[PDB]
RNA sequence: GCGGCGCGCCUGCUACACCGGACCGCAGGCGUCCCACGGCGGGCUCAGCGAGGACGGAGACCUCCCGCGGAGCAGAAGGGC
RNA sequence: CGGAACGGCGUCGGCCGGUCCCGACA
RNA sequence: GCCUGCCCCUCGCCCGCCCCCCAAACUCCGAAGGGCCGCGCCGCCCCGCCGCUGGCCUGGGCGGGGCGGGCGAAUGCGGGCG
RNA sequence: AGUUCGGCCAUCCUACGGCGGAAACUCCUUAACUCGUUCCGAAUUAGGAAGAGAAGCGCCGUCAGGCCCCGCCAGUACUGCGAUCGGAGACGUCGUGGGAACACGGGGUGCCGAACU
């Protein structure tokens, strides 16, 4: 009983390394043809997708379009952003994510149109006005002249599962003038019988938190202590979330312009490789540790 | 009775006699085959304007 | 002198596996063992090709398996090692941590001996993963884990002793 | 040959090489083509639509029409003693574009620039063709000391 | 009586080998292609002493059984079987084929005549070239008076002209007479068993 | 020569590195099958190397782990995944 | 002196070697 | 060496290590030799046309006008077309 | 530095042992909900933020396997076209052209873009 083993260097030699991003699991190459297949009469014309990343602490939206060897981040705008639109915790909510969109479209939106400097963009695309749960196409409608800015949605490598965080920051793309291709059957609320309004209404505006935040204080008060610290010293209560939700929601639709902020550049020690003429004495050090032991 | 099969010995010097002929400048660029919308984009714009073959 | 408090170990999941062939409803009859003990619906595996020792003829159901976690593995495994007189043999823990025991009687387990429901012999497999395992499973991101942080035998060995008290 | 199939004696040709088995790298379909790019064929078994017959495989051709997912190569093929323009219509992926006049897109505009600069300083033009290898000169060579050779024995072998 | 051996000599066709397409290889007589003190020290057998082959040609296996016979007993009845070592280096691969005629001829009878001429596989036959080594005698110092003769007696049943040679090589080890030794003072030598190779200077340490 | 069918068709050879290349030359198939064995979207990883676990061993199941495909994709073979 | 495996103190050459003016038991 | 004493030996298998010789329907690699296309028209500035494109003032095509230039491998020879 | 979207796909891999985190990331953290699981919040979804470098990940090792480069192999094997060259043949030379490969040493161990902190 003394068996083979498998990694031979026949094994390494064949071995085909997947591209490095596939090897990393961060992009599936197979939706990114699907997405990236611009057909080949158009050329040049560029092709956005709404990347919505989910991470930890942060949701990311950012529009991109990939050139042969850049993606070309056009405008970003990130969770860690909203703080500074007055939403001081739930960052990563599903009324989160619909504000991270507003925040990356208008940013869009105006960035387009200050170049422009003309009759174009935001005031032909103000869109819908508030943050409301009805379905809203954007280019359904007149789309005169300039058409609304497309952009196709990367749900990454996430599950599509009903009314995840990415489907809604769709909606506050949506929200904010750019067409987005959408059904909202994904959307709660869109039994195959119609699209609740409210189901969006309310979870656009983070009352899913609210009603976990009452009941907890209710049934055991210490959890709902460690499990809820944040937002209790912050001092949003489960009523207030909805009144932080709309005012961040018209300040993001009226100022997005982004602000630089400093970002200081740790270096870490890193110690560094050892000379190659040094790296022959190792071994050398090793053959006297045998040969005089 | 038994016969020969196929050899193409002597096919080359007949191919080479004169032949090589280049196919013609006609079906260098014909239009049998392109995009059925490039072939309208391409006729009613030359038609306006400078190209007018029309009256 | 202190382990970091992730390199803890915690019984990751219990599967509970039966292998009664086909035979009429029998499969079946084992689904009402599980039920109770585990709170929930064994699923039915499925035998692979056809044998002619065993009765599976590629398609016959021939095992039921659920697998339990958190406070239910814990009184579950318990029952197993009271049954199994807090004692085990030594080479059960394998190359990657998992031990296992077997269980005669679903009786035995403190379920109630039935004319209508036969004795089904059980047997257990306890999976023990250590805090930060989620690099393996993510749909993101999924990469092995590293050297240290996987369970040897050995260590969890020493789980095991501390956790029910048992001997080798 | 008793069977002649679309696919006929590819057993080496159409498969991919040693460790470039897998998904066309994304860089392929992404290239931008030009009507009037000449675009090198090869053929690759990476997907199984839009594969030429193997002798159109090597064939330097022009793009003739860029339709929506795909490519209408013109190839010239011998047939007889005549070139025929094949035209023939190939998927993006197993198309790619064309080095051929690489030398010449370069020797156009650098030749151009010799001129552009002569304009000013440089009034003489330095003959702007290219000579083939043409026949050496004096290049005096010094023997110092130089080591005799000696043809060998038939021994080490 | 498996016919004369010139009706196949010489690689008249490109290697047709034992093979899934191959049906039917008859069987290669020689079945033992090394004898004699196959356990060997690398040291203890000096000289190796081979028959080097003078052209290309086919050699049968019937041949290659018939010489293993005939030279490994002039060694074995005077050196001894212990002062012996001798390897068949050329195994017979390539099948030749051997087109059947036999009964009546005709029409819509038993098929006769060269139509369909693939011969049913016989006669298991060697490839080599020239200059390709055929049998190696390893001896000790003893042997070295009687090894040349034992290759002889035997060159007449290998076709064809062929050489003798000695081998300034030390014994089967790729290493010369000059070679081994300066790597047996410095202790380069790793003993695999029946040969040898240079310790050499890769692998990881430990 | 009707004993065979290279008498339509296909895979790998023979084929002599573009392609085209003969033969009652070799190694084989085809004349069907499947509304799912189809299309699409989602999930998933397969044959197995081990090391473990009632009965339970060559072998049946259930676990992990390493798993470049070593699996199966209706049938010939070769590509391909 | 169509033509081989083998042989040829037939005749001219060459290669690798040992002896022998301590002149090839005196 | 022994009620079974397996207190364990010799050959194997299996796994590591070398070694001898192979493939036409084997190929990590891979020549010679073959194929296929180019070797003069560019650079600039504008301006039209488009029922096409696109978020756009984006494209590509197709034209037209100016300007800065020019014959840009060797050798043979007049090519094509019914 | 670190993340995201990427380009080229091993000098980017695989294995082991160290070293590291401020931020970033991961692990984490639970299930009223939306959802999610041939059974199983393992995964997946939703809602969090008490820990943590132990993994992942980033950095160094290691006569490390591979991968990559240059020698060597070697004018070697082969081979284009010529010889009323030499051979009973098998085949081999010679003229003018080319020119491998495996082994075997000596080294190398990602880089490029776009956005944000």
């Amino acid at each position: 009983g003394w068996v083979k083993v498998q990694k031979t260097r026949s094994y390494f030699k064949r071995f085909q390394v997947q591209f490095r991003r596939r090897r990393e699991g961060k992009t599936d190459y197979q939706a990114r043809k699907a997405l990236i297949i611009q057909d080949k009469n158009k050329y040049a014309t560029p092709r956005y997708r709404f990347v919505v990343r989910r991470t930890n602490k942060d949701i990311i939206c950012q529009v991109t379009a990939a050139e042969l060897t850049k993606d070309r981040v056009v405008c970003a705008a990130y969770s860690h952003e909203l703080p500074r639109y007055g939403i001081p915790v739930g960052l990563t909510n599903y009324a989160a994510a619909y504000a991270t969109g507003l925040l990356c479209g208008r940013r869009l939106l105006e960035k387009l149109s200050v170049g422009i400097k003309e009759n174009a963009l935001a005031q032909l695309y103000p869109g819908l006005d508030k943050a409301t749960g009805e379905e809203y196409h954007p280019d359904e409608n007149e789309n005169e002249e300039v058409h609304a800015f497309k952009a196709f949605l990367d749900i990454g490598l996430a599950r599509a599962s009903t009314g995840a965080r990415v489907f809604a920051a769709m909606k506050g793309a949506v929200d904010a003038g750019l067409n987005i291709p959408h059904s909202m059957k994904r959307f709660p609320g869109y039994s195959k019988d119609g699209f609740d309004s409210s189901a969006l209404r309310d979870r656009i505006m983070g009352k899913h938190v609210g009603d976990y935040m009452a009941e907890l204080k209710a049934e055991d008060e210490e959890t709902y202590r460690k499990r809820f610290s944040k937002y209790i010293a912050a001092k949003v209560e489960p009523l207030r979330l909805e009144a932080m939700y709309t005012k961040a929601h018209a300040a993001i639709r009226a100022n997005p312009q982004a602000v630089k902020a400093k970002f200081e550049i740790k270096k870490p020690v890193r110690q560094a490789r050892l000379t190659l003429k040094e790296r022959k004495e190792r071994i050398d050090a090793k053959k006297l540790e045998a040969l005089k032991q | 009775a038994k016969l020969k099969n196929h050899t193409s010995k002597n096919q080359n010097r007949k191919d080479h006699r004169n032949g090589i002929k280049k196919p013609k400048k006609s079906a260098y660029t014909s239009h049998k085959g392109m995009c059925p919308k490039y072939l309208r984009n391409l006729r009613r714009s030359r038609a306006n304007d400078p190209r007018q073959s029309l009256r | 002198e202190s382990e970091n408090p992730m390199r803890r170990i915690r019984i990751e999941k219990l599967v509970l596996n039966i292998c009664i062939g086909g035979e009429g409803d029998a499969l079946t009859k084992a689904a009402k063992v599980l039920q109770q003990l585990t709170d929930q619906e064994p699923t039915f595996s499925k035998s692979r090709l056809t044998i002619r020792g065993f009765g599976i003829r590629r398609g016959q159901k021939i095992s039921t398996h659920v697998t339990v976690r958190g406070e239910k593995a814990r009184e579950i495994i318990e029952r197993g090692l009271r049954v199994k007189n807090f004692e085990l043999p030594y080479s059960c823990f394998s190359t990657t941590g998992n031990f296992g025991f077997g269980i005669t009687e679903h009786i035995d387990l403190g379920i109630k001996y039935d004319p209508s429901m036969g004795i089904y012999g059980m047997d257990f497999y306890v999976v023990l993963s250590r805090p930060g395992f989620r690099v393996n499973k993510r749909r993101a991101q999924q990469q092995h884990v590293g050297a240290s942080h996987k369970i040897t035998p050995d260590e969890a060995r020493a789980w095991v002793e501390r956790e029910f008290e048992v001997v080798y | 040959t008793h069977s002649q199939g679309y696919r006929c004696k590819t057993r080496y040709c159409f498969a991919r090489k040693f460790r470039r088995h897998g998904m066309a790298n994304l860089t392929t379909y992404n290239r931008v083509y030009k009507l009037g790019q000449y675009v090198n064929i090869k053929v690759n078994g990476a997907y199984h639509k839009g594969m030429p017959h193997r002798y159109y495989n090597g064939r330097t051709g022009t793009i003739f029409n860029i339709g929506p997912r795909a490519l209408g190569v013109q190839i010239q093929k011998r047939v007889r003693g005549r070139i025929m323009l094949k035209r023939i219509n190939v998927r993006l992926e197993h198309v790619h574009p064309s080095d051929c006049r690489k030398n010449h897109l370069e020797r156009v505009a650098a030749n151009d620039a010799a001129r552009r600069l002569a304009k000013e300083t440089g009034q003489p033009v330095p003959c702007l063709k290219r000579q083939n290898a043409l026949p050496r000169a004096a290049h005096v060579v010094s023997i110092a000391s130089a080591i005799d050779i000696t043809p060998l024995k038939y021994d080490g072998v | 009586g498996r016919r004369p051996a010139r009706c196949y000599r010489y690689q008249k066709n490109k290697p047709y080998p034992k093979s899934r397409f191959c049906r039917g290889v008859p069987d290669p007589k020689i079945r033992y292609f090394d004898l004699g003190n196959r356990r060997a020290k690398v040291n203890d057998f000096p000289y190796c002493f081979h028959l080097l082959s003078g052209e290309k040609e086919q050699v049968s296996s019937e041949a290659l059984e018939a010489c293993r016979i005939a030279c490994n007993k002039y060694i074995a009845k005077k050196a001894g079987k212990d002062s012996f070592h001798l390897r068949i280096r050329v195994h017979p691969f390539h099948v030749i084929r051997i087109n059947k005629m036999l009964s009546c001829a005709g029409a819509d009878r038993l098929q006769t005549g060269m139509r369909g001429a693939w011969g049913k596989p016989q006669g298991t036959v060697a490839r080599v070239s020239i200059g390709q080594p055929l049998l190696s005698v390893r001896c000790r110092a003893s042997a070295k008076d009687y090894v040349k003769d034992a290759l002889r007696r035997a060159k007449f049943k290998i076709p064809g002209r062929q050489a003798i040679v000695e081998s300034r090589n030390w014994g089967f080890t790729e290493f010369t007479k000059e070679e081994y030794e300066d790597l047996r003072e410095r202790g380069e030598l790793q003993y695999d068993g029946n040969n040898a190779h240079r310790i050499s200077r890769k692998g990881p340490l430990n």
